[PDB]
RNA sequence: GCGAUGGCCUCCGUUGCCCUCGGCCGAUCGAAAGGGAGUCGGGUUCAGAUCCCCGAAUCCGGAGUGGCGGAGAUGGGCGCCGCGAGGCGUCCAGUGCGGUAACGCGACCGAUCCCGGAGAAGCCGGCGGGAGCCCCGGGGAGAGUUCUCUUUUCUUUGUGAAGGGCAGGGCGCCCUGGAAUGGGUUCGCCCCGAGAGAGGGGCCCGUGCCUUGGAAAGCGUCGCGGUUCCGGCGGCGUCCGGUGAGCUCUCGCUGGCCCUUGAAAAUCCGGGGGAGAGGGUGUAAAUCUCGCGCCGGGCCGUACCCAUAUCCGCAGCAGGUCUCCAAGGUGAACAGCCUCUGGCAUGUUGGAACAAUGUAGGUAAGGGAAGUCGGCAAGCCGGAUCCGUAACUUCGGGAUAAGGAUUGGCUCUAAGGGCUGGGUCGGUCGCGGCCGGCGCCUAGCAGCCGACUUAGAACUGGUGCGGACCAGGGGAAUCCGACUGU
RNA sequence: AUGCCUGGGCAGGGCGAAGCCAGAGGAAACUCUGGUGGAGGUCCGUAGCGGUCCUGACGUGCAAAUCGGUCGUCCGACCUG
């Protein structure tokens, strides 16, 4: 929106962070049950609605 | 009655609101509208401003009066009786 | 033809965000922002119409910035009153006080009288 | 006044590819002065040839691009508007030169 | 920008403690000195030349005179 | 006024107490389009730049010791010395000055208190000023055509904020003077013995022109240094004029409308007063600070899309979503059509034929609503100029009623305007200036410029001419609802 | 859906009301003619707003109400953030 507040930047900060996929290495684990992020969101679908 | 014959400031409205109701108006539109002599200067620069305030463009005084007219008579009226009871009273 | 567009974020045409056209040493007509026209102070009579003479006409915060001399006249009343409301003012006290004084001494000779 | 402009090709007719003689004929000719092509309109403008250098000098008022106007005539008519361009080299002045 | 209409004014306000380069344009009957102040970049304008080039010796203190070009 | 510490306990600051003074009007929140001091130009990144770099500014706050100059400022009288300029002693005044006036000059003491102004104002019409853009006549620079012509057509042809000065507007500002034989004046209005015309002045905006900025930079060209990196180096130009109910923005007057009267507060300033301060004759208190000089301005957003793909509709959905900029031609027009700057690949695919049904366009001999519940649909008229226009009526309308003629091209004619110019002869001074009687164009003429129209005439095209586009079908009546509107 | 506050916007044309000017007639009252003026919950009409008719297209659509032509209004009981 260009004109924001800091509590919703920083909200949109640690979205944009949280997205990022799975490193390689996590899968190699001996326990490990997880294939792909699951959780990851787009800007199209998903609105994320705040 | 160069243009209009008997409707004048009213042939604005046109054939609505009836002409009974044209007529009427048309002694209100004339007189509120109409420029008197500001009995201060003597000049023709008495002009409604407002319902009920006329201001002199002169002068710059300005009278409260009647709605459509500077002066009812009502107004004479009662202003000649207060005079009547104060020179009264006063004696 | 160079269009060109606002340099604010404020798209919406209101007192705040008129501007003018400008040509700049790069050839080029750009958006200058300017600031409101300023009004002359009225008289404090409240009967003349129109504004007093001899002061800028600027803004209020820019009346701080503006010399003394800029915002009034050497006068009495300079500045606030127009000189003719100032001497009509002057003649109507003196011939108050003078009408006073003479009630004050024909009561005074009504009272040696009676 | 005296307007004095100059259509100097120094190398066009070293390398043998254009007359100085013939392009000052076709000027002659082509040369309008109020309207009038022919005749020069009178005593008016006045041409001198040097082998490489054509002067004009005229005294009414004078447009300077007329005669780049006229010698790209001249060079499309000779069909020389595939090597040679009109410069100015300087105020008053012309050249012809390769690209 | 302040013009200044007298070469002792012009003086005087380069002689100043916080004045710096001076520099000198040559513009073609048109050379101009410009101080730079504090606030203000004072501009003397002089028709002459050989006033000007009089004037390029008056600095006292070895300021930054260095001519543009 | 008292008490105390602190710092050259000189001088100042601080807090504690006492005396004194004091209206406000409800704490607080409430607008990234209301009010709200102050930044512009050039350059720059793969992606941000009124924010970064360079160059010019400006606003607010601080400034104790006050860092400087300048204003309060260096007057008069008396008695002496000295030819003289001048010097000494003593009495003093000195919170500025000028103009009849509007008012002006860089400052030019001032409190509690009080008054006022700005902030702070609706809609619409007309006119005028300025700017941006468009137009025309030319100079240049680069350029398409040149099988024929075209002094060719196409692009460019500049200066910021902040100061100084001058054009140009407005004044309900002042002075001389008193006018009917009424005058002045606008597109209209309007003004005048409560002071009009005519002269001399004053103030406000001056966003426009010149100047500092500023040509150093930018742009258009011609030519080089450099294998390469390279934000380089240089020659020139960036010019002279006229215009228009022309479009947009802004400013200023003037009006019309309201049983509509068209916002508050923060903040700033001016004025009435002298409560109080100053040094005493060379200095000082004050500078609503006059010109400079020093320091600081903290926190948050700053990318992109803003819409036939970045938002909402389950989606890259023919839907919806608030604004600014607005070229040329035709044209009444911001109508439709064509073109320039800019944008794009025809809108979730292509190829081959052109069967029947369709969707969207058209055309049809003769009749012209005979089809159908019903002229449903389509079609007809359509712009402009010139004639003409009934019944009825609330006298305003009906009305573009109805009904007629013209419309192209080319060549001409007539009409509707601005600026300048005669003070010519003699005398005199340096073609220019002054004086005297002359001509006084007082029926105006001479020269120079410029935007469009209106009417008429002839000729002519295969009767075609609002040739595409835009673009009313009318008349006679009945019922209902006054109407506009929802 | 409505009330309030604060902002924005609405080409080009026709009819030509009050008011004013000049001419003519009159003994007066005043009346006719030619202009100026631009008022109107005025008319044609663009943007905007709304949705009459074709009961057109589509009707497992572009769309859980859209598109084309034709439409009413467009200075005020107007539209809108
Ligand atoms: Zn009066
Ligand atoms: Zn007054």
């Amino acid at each position: 929106s260009s004109h924001k507040t800091f509590r919703i930047k920083r909200f949109l900060a640690k979205k944009q962070k949280q997205n990022r996929p799975i490193p390689q290495w996590i899968r190699m684990k001996t326990g490990n049950k997880i294939r792909y992020n699951s959780k990851r969101r787009h800007w199209r679908r998903t609105k994320l609605g705040l | 009655a160069k243009r209009t014959k008997k409707v004048g400031i009213v042939g604005k409205y046109g054939t609505r609101y009836g002409a009974s109701l044209r007529k009427m108006v048309k002694k209100i539109e004339i007189s509120q509208h109409a420029k008197y002599t500001c009995s201060f200067c003597g000049k023709t620069k008495m002009k409604r401003r407002a319902v009920g305030i006329w201001h002199c463009g002169s002068c710059m005084k300005t009278v409260a009066g009647g709605a459509w007219t500077y002066n009812t008579t009502s107004a004479v009226t009662v202003k000649s009786a207060i005079r009547r009871l104060k020179e009264l009273k006063d004696q | 033809v160079q269009r060109l567009t606002y340099r604010r974020r404020l798209s919406y045409n209101t007192a705040s965000n008129k501007t003018r056209l400008s040509r700049t040493p790069g050839n080029r007509i750009v958006y200058l922002y300017t600031k409101k026209v300023g009004k002359a102070p009225k008289s404090a009579c409240g009967v003349c119409p129109g504004r007093l003479r001899g002061v800028r006409a600027v803004r209020p915060k820019v009346l701080m910035r503006l010399s003394k001399t800029k915002k009034h006249v050497s006068r009495a009343y300079g500045g606030s009153m127009c000189a003719k409301c100032v001497r009509d003012r002057i003649k109507r006290a003196f011939l108050i006080e003078e009408q006073k004084i003479v009630v004050k001494v024909l009561k005074a000779q009504a009272q040696s009288q009676k | 006044q005296v307007l004095k402009f100059t259509l100097d090709c120094t190398h066009p007719v070293e390398d043998g590819i254009m007359d100085a003689a013939n392009f000052e004929q076709f000027l002659q000719e082509r040369i309008k002065v109020n309207g009038k092509a022919g005749n020069l309109g009178g005593g008016v403008v006045t041409i001198e040839r040097s082998k490489s250098k054509i002067t004009v000098t005229s005294e009414v008022p004078f447009s300077k691009r007329y005669l780049k106007y006229l010698t790209k005539k001249y060079l499309k008519k000779n069909n020389l508007r595939d090597w040679l361009r009109v410069v100015a080299n300087s105020k008053e002045s012309y050249e012809l030169r390769y690209f | 920008p302040r013009k200044i209409e007298e070469i002792k004014d012009f003086l005087l306000t380069a002689r100043r403690k916080d004045a710096k380069s001076v520099k000198i344009k040559k513009n073609k009957d048109n050379v101009k000195f410009k101080v730079r102040c504090s606030r203000y970049l004072y501009t003397l304008v002089i028709t002459d030349k050989e006033k000007a080039e009089k004037l390029k010796q008056s600095l006292p203190p070895g300021l930054a005179v260095k001519e543009l070009k």
